[PDB]
């Protein structure tokens, strides 16, 4: 099997050399070297991320598409950054305006062709593909425009592949932009609509998770994508690797998604305990379900603790009893049979590998369905409104070729969005 | 990618030699052009040893631009891109703009567009002007005029010193303020504001100096500035385009103004003390006693800010230090906007002057913005301009000029919008 | 013998949580000059960012139905709640 | 079986660094090592104080509640300090006012939660939980307020498993606070009516004990503290042992309380003779019975001969005769029949465990019911009227959101458990 | 865990200097601020390598603030925490408090906001002024009163040297001290009080010395204080915090006033003879003639005592030295009051100044202490009072200062009802 990474815009971007940083040193693959696996199993399998040319250049099969150059420019300038072949960077050296409507009506429209080209020659690699991963931020041009564009388009091309989406959503508390709910409603939008599997992580709920979580003091970005990464790990190439049971974004889709909305998730990753001291070991598993379903934890903003879930993935990597596993999983149901939801007699989806991550002894990715998202597209709804009541800084929009009735659109859709998440909460 | 300069205006000039100044000492370019991409948005790699500089310099007197190719720095600039109107400045819009303004533009614009050529992709042409000033009003007022057309399709940042607010100089400056901003308002893409005045509090109150020569406000600027492009086209944590500024600091059309404030001012002579936390800084902020600018936050809510930091910084220490601003509420931010904070976060500290009387610490806050604040500063400039006019003062210096009764009353007319506008994108939910 | 009534002791509760049972805290005159600074401190206790936007700018009713503005409206062993923008929800807050 | 050490306060804290340091040498549990045990047998029981993570690190599974920083990070920063894991650490960098009310009703009222989180981590833990030992003292705020609060939360939360307390009784002659009676009337109260197994200790009953009994001439407070820590050791820990005839918590409950107050012991240790000199041995076992029955002797304040006594456990801890010990016992129970009460054919409990006190051949810990403990909740009793009449130092307590009707409530329950007690000496 | 302190009034100023100076003198860091958390809660860690004052300096004539800045600790504190009002002090409370010392505050003020800041989680302000002075009574007035209110939450102790029973100086000193009674008394937490006279009792009869400067008083009190804060926000085998002492120290709202005792007063030269048993300084804190304070027990019974030991004691020494007292009976404390005896133990012996004239013994008793003697000391001290009000004498000096006759008769029945709560909280059971 097979994906494809999509780094939309720079965010999406910044977050691709962290998601490549992790994977390949997860696959033993050097900046341009080959495969220093310490092992041999970190290989029957890679295909899923990179392409066989030389013999010790296995490339990944990722795309990079900004309308910013000193982005690119700053990932293919520093550490793994010279691994891309070039032919991989979609650049649109234009001005990547901040404005959704810049980067998927009138700047990235243009560019998109020149990018499709591309989806086109590394689908067509080989053997069979599965999906594409898409890294992006919902609060900008290149990001949620132009981003939430190369998905409408690849949707198009391949309905059958799949499409996991990581969605950088709009943090609550400080956003990083002021039109913010516009980039976002927007692409939430063309989200719910093509995309079917969604992570959305909050900067802010990273930061909480590393500064509580990981006594860390100074979290730089570097580290929230680094965390981000670790958790898109374990979701995908994870599942691509043997296990008494394991899954594929398929399971993890045909066990997640109730209704075709899409849904979006909420991913958490397992042993998330400080360096030194905290390296207490208690991971026998019970400490893996008690971190996971725990509140804080989730890359989510909102609280599980906030609202049912109507499907859960402990998508462990490491080895257990499936006994200890299937068990666990039980009373975790049953003590909170509050908020799980009840039509779904097993809401949760038990998979699990065999190998870790590298250097730890067991992890688990969670990649929750809760119905608690609901309180967040509300939030990012609630904003727009507040806003476009007086068309705010609509005209960067309009002004460059938009809809008075497409904002229109989008938050509607996305706020219906909002109301039928609540349908199954009760 | 890259950002010309026009420096308009012996001020915009003085200035300009400063910003230019603080530029090439932090970026190992000795004035002789030489250094032993990156930064390439504003210099130009001309023959196999040297660095151009990537603007230009406007005044009517040559007394100004003179100095320039008099003092180390005169190997920096090409013979050429220092225009001047041997001629007459004359401190009236009028007349710069009209009249004798006219007679150069051509040739100034001919730079801007074989300077504009040169390159690769650009973004814009940050512009240093004076408000209040004949070469410094006037003409810009055509020359950003004559760019909206020429180039619609990029940035017109345009960095101005507008009247001081009890210190002004010429009798008229209004006259020629008033001006400046009705013709530049329907061409610019996000003015800075770097108030002369309140600029000297500072010296006065956070670095302790009543020797302020203007060589130092313009060190200021000259930092505030460095802040903007030299940094930002400079790679970092968080890059942030020009475009990004206007994108996510201009709410309206309106060439809208926003104001420059920088965190660490502290006199050489303290560069011992322990420095400044990453939450002093931050809330140094948000005190109307450090922002170059007579526009205390009076009521003024802010509507979007643009943090750009530089330094040893932590993307949590910000996004944290700005999370507890967020919830000061008094200081209170616009309704219609949620969340309007674009963190800009830089590598390299700031650098400072080699002996001047700037501290020089290890990270650095120059954070701009779009206050309703403004809405006195215009207002409180804009009467100024009625009493004179309410008695035509000095009219007969502008009509003799080639202007009319309807140049200034029609331009009056348009400001008063501009009070209006300031007051309805706030005060009100 | 000086006169003196003491603080007041209320629940505070955060509109919109049908989860946590609020914080309780006391208030007086030699400990918030004004409401504004009691809801300064508000903020700092029942600090959040999901049931309370900027964590606490105002103080309603157990109800809802009206917020407090002096110290005077609060009594002894009251029930409030915190509020900021988000509208009332009516949840078993004293259930 | 297990339980669960709470170390309320300073004090309460102070001895948990005694009565740790002890124990743990009756484990052979070094600051961070693990089981050197000189024996084998140091090790089949520890469970009842440790936890299982690394392999050579058992760590103590008690409770540090405190709202003055500098204790625990004194007590963290000395000798065992650092085996606790940091969770273990409930601090409160509030002003640890020393007002019962501050600490349990507004500064303590507030840090608990974050308490009983941790109280349910360690209940939780593993096996089967048989209750939690709590130290403190009843003369100040982060001990008789916030630790008396800790427990009336934890007997809601295991009404089952046992709650044993080690009290700080506000010593006679001098008291080394002003409020004492205050702060203590006002735990007394709270205790009376949660924890079933107080054993009450008085710093200058111990001096006395310590400074006669022990040539000591230079009693520092790790003294006292340790001569404490060693009879709680006998109590616990030693019936967690082996023995002909052994008991645990429970027998040591159910044959010591007859009726529910909860009533208060007196612990007493056996060999308690000066080091070099009298290393007299007269140990036989008549002599440990000699010295625990004594007067002088009784932690207390108190002498039992001052008033009958309900029950008594010897419970011994060194290789003896069944016989020499049940015998003694008797002749003990007819030469004082005058003091001990009639109702209770055999109010003496003997419990006789087999290894001893590390480095002793012989030890029996005394615990006593005596109704003469009623001559000291008279006395604090006293001084809360004596200057509750005027109110003293009460702003202090009210300005905290306390009642006039609650300092009223305490006395009169404590005042009355008073009366109770004498119920039985007639 | 901090005490942030402000000292008032020269006078509060200069044993300021003092009780700043044995401070580092006992924590190895130079004047230079370097030494080569534990005492955190009174020294910040500018970074960086130095240490600088966690306190502020308030006064109305430059002379003696300006002395600091001249003398070895010039390199301490931040040039900044030094505030001076150029204008004048006058020895009249209505002038410091109201029309002048008013101008300054709020900049005073803004530094115990901006010191108050930086910390983490502090506990209060110990505050040193001179009860009966302009710049020390008036203004704090008003500081703790401004503070009362911005911090409510926290422990407002303040160190007072209040008016020498016979041996005043300012003619007026009454004026000054019935009003800086009433209007900090309803502020502060605890106030503490050390008589300027009966300390030179100490320097005459227990040093022997009829040569005492100031700079000795100062070097006394500089001691006491330093076993208040320094040391017991010092780890030890009993800590007390400074909420502990209001709490153990004030039976009653009123800012209750304990008064300072030291126990082992003897002078270097003595410095050899064999040192004093436990028995004897406990014993040393029952006599009338050691206590910093013109108060004799004259008939106070005592209504708590906070004995803080430091250095080589063993607490069953002290929980039977303070037995023995409890049972002199000649001792009397109040009858609401079983057990009034707080002991505070630390470890850290004092630190006498290296040859001043303090003896360095290796353990001491700085017991302080509500006794219902000072009914006495504020009675006298009222009286004084009446007979110049009784005649107005310097009165116009205050009115024609922003006061009247209200302040004065209404400050005077304020202090009325602390002759009269002195009076009932003992004599009476
Ligand atoms: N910050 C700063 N402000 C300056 C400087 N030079 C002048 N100004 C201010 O800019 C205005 C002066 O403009 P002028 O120098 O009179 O005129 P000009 O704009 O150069 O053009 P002409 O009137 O034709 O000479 C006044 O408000 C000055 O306070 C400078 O070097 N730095
Ligand atoms: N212990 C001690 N007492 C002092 C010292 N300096 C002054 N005093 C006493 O404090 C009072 C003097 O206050 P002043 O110096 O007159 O005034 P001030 O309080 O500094 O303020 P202003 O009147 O405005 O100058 C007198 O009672 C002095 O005996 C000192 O260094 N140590
Ligand atoms: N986790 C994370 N968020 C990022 C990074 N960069 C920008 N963001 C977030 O993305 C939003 C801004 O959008 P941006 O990526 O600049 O848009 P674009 O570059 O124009 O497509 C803000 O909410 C930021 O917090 C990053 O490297 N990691
Ligand atoms: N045995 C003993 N008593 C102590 C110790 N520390 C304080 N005490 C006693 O505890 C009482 C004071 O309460 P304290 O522990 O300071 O209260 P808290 O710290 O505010 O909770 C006094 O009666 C002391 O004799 C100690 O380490 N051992």
């Amino acid at each position: 099997r097979e994906i494809v990474h999509i780094q939309a815009g720079q965010c999406g971007n910044q977050i691709g050399a962290k998601f490549w940083e992790v994977i390949s040193d997860e696959h033993g693959i050097d900046p341009t070297g080959s495969y220093h696996g310490d092992s041999d199993l970190q290989l029957e399998r890679i295909n899923v991320y990179y392409n066989e040319a030389a013999g010790n250049k296995y490339v990944p099969r990722a795309i990079l598409v900004d309308l910013e150059p000193g982005t690119m420019d700053s990932v293919r300038s520093g550490p793994f950054g010279q691994i891309f072949r070039p032919d991989n960077f979609v650049f649109g050296q234009s001005g990547a305006g901040n404005n959704w409507a810049k980067g998927h009506y009138t700047e990235g429209a243009e560019l998109v062709d020149s990018v499709l080209d591309v989806v086109r020659k590394e689908s067509e690699s080989c053997d069979c593909l599965q999906g594409f991963q898409l890294t992006h931020s919902l609060g900008g041009g290149t990001g949620s425009g132009m981003g939430t564009l190369l998905i409408s388009k690849i949707r198009e091309e391949y309905p059958d592949r799949i499409m996991n989406t990581f969605s950088v959503v709009p943090s609550p508390k400080v956003s990083d932009t002021v039109v913010e709910p516009y980039n976002a409603t927007l692409s939430v939008h063309q989200l719910v609509e093509n995309t079917d599997e969604t992570y959305c992580i909050d900067n802010e709920a990273l930061y909480d998770i590393c500064f509580r979580t990981l006594k860390l003091t100074t979290p730089t970005y570097g580290d929230l994508n680094h965390l981000v990464s670790a958790t898109m790990s374990g979701v995908t190439t994870c599942l691509r690797f043997p296990g008494q049971l394991n899954a594929d974004l398929r399971k993890l889709a045909v066990n997640m998604v109730p209704f075709p909305r899409l849904h979006f998730f909420m991913p958490g990753f397992a042993p998330l305990t400080s360096r030194g001291s905290q390296q207490y070991r208690a991971l026998t598993v019970p400490e893996l379900t008690q971190q996971m379903f725990d509140a804080k934890n989730m890359m989510a903003a909102c609280d599980p603790r906030h609202g049912r879930y109507l499907t859960v993935a402990a998508v462990f990597r490491g080895r257990m009893s499936m006994k200890e596993v299937d068990e666990q999983m039980l009373n975790v149901q049953n003590k909170n049979s509050s908020y799980f939801v009840e039509w779904i007699p097993n809401n949760v989806k038990t998979a699990v590998c065999d190998i870790p991550p590298r250097g730890l002894k067991m992890s688990a990715t969670f990649i929750g369905n809760s119905t608690a998202i609901q309180e967040l597209f509300k939030r990012i709804s609630e904003q727009f409104t507040a806003m476009f009541r007086r068309k705010a800084f609509l005209h960067w929009y309009t002004g460059e070729g938009m809809d008075e009735m497409e904002f229109t659109e989008a938050e509607s859709n996305m706020n219906d969005l909002v109301s039928e998440y609540q349908q199954y909460q009760d | 990618r890259e950002c010309i300069s026009i420096h308009v205006g012996q001020a915009g000039v003085q200035i300009g030699n400063a910003c230019w100044e603080l530029y090439c000492l932090e970026h190992g370019i000795q004035p002789d052009g030489q250094m032993p991409d990156s930064f390439n948005t504003f210099f130009s790699e001309t023959g196999a040893g040297k660095h151009v500089p990537r603007a230009v310099f406007v005044d009517l007197e040559p007394t100004v631009i003179d100095e320039v190719r008099t003092g180390t720095y005169r190997q920096l600039f090409h013979p050429e891109q220092l225009i001047t109107g041997k001629e007459d400045a004359a401190n009236n819009y009028a007349r710069g703009h009209y009249t004798i303004g006219k007679e150069i533009i051509d040739l100034v614009l001919d730079r801007i567009r074989k300077l504009a050529d040169q390159c690769t992709g650009l973004q814009g042409f940050s512009v240093f002007h004076s408000f209040g000033g004949g070469t410094g009003s006037g003409f810009t007022s055509l020359l950003m005029e004559r760019l909206s057309v020429d180039y619609g399709k990029k940035s017109k940042l345009e960095f101005s010193i507008y009247p001081a607010p009890q210190v002004s100089t010429a009798v008229v400056e209004p006259y020629n303020s008033i001006l400046t901003t009705h013709t530049t308002l329907e061409h610019s893409d996000c003015a800075f504001m770097v108030d002369n005045e309140a600029i000297y509090d500072i010296c006065r109150r956070n670095l302790d100096i009543e020797r302020p020569t203007y060589t130092n406000l313009n060190r200021l600027i000259g930092q505030i500035v460095s802040s903007i492009t030299a940094s930002l086209r400079f790679d970092g944590a968080l890059n942030v385009d020009l475009t990004e500024f206007q994108t996510n600091l201009v709410p309206y059309p309106r060439g809208h103004f926003p104001l420059a404030t920088y965190a660490p001012v502290i006199s050489a002579e303290k560069a011992y003390h322990e420095q400044l936390s990453v939450a002093e800084i931050t809330n140094a902020c948000f005190e109307p006693a450090n922002q170059m600018v007579k526009c205390d936050p009076r009521h003024g809510k802010y509507m979007a800010c643009c943090l750009l930091y530089r330094g040893d910084v932590v993307p949590k220490d910000v996004n944290a230090a700005i999370a507890t601003i967020k919830t000061k509420r008094t200081i209170q931010f616009v309704d219609w906007c949620p969340t309007g904070f674009k963190v800009g976060i830089n590598y390299e500290p700031p650098t400072v002057v080699p002996g001047g009387d700037l501290a020089k610490v290890q990270r650095a806050v120059c954070m701009l913005s779009n206050t309703t604040a403004i809405a006195e500063a215009w207002a409180r400039l804009d009467h100024k301009f009625d009493l004179m006019y309410a008695k035509r003062a000095f009219v007969h210096w502008y009509v003799g000029e080639g202007m009319e009764e309807g140049e200034f009353s029609e331009a009056r007319e348009d400001m008063a919008a501009l009070e209006k506008d300031y007051e309805e994108v706030g005060v009100d939910s | 013998l000086s006169n003196e009534k003491k603080a007041k002791k209320v629940r505070f509760y955060r509109n919109g949580d049908r989860y946590f049972k609020g914080i309780v805290y006391a208030v007086s005159s030699d400990r918030f000059r004004s409401f504004d600074a009691l809801l300064a401190d508000l903020t700092r206790s029942l600090s959040d960012n999901i049931n309370l936007p900027q964590g606490v700018r105002y103080i309603y009713t157990i109800d809802g139905s009206r917020k407090i503005g002096s110290m005077d409206e609060l009594e002894e062993g009251e029930s409030y709640v915190c509020s900021s923008d988000n509208f009332f929800k009516k949840v078993e807050y004293t259930k």
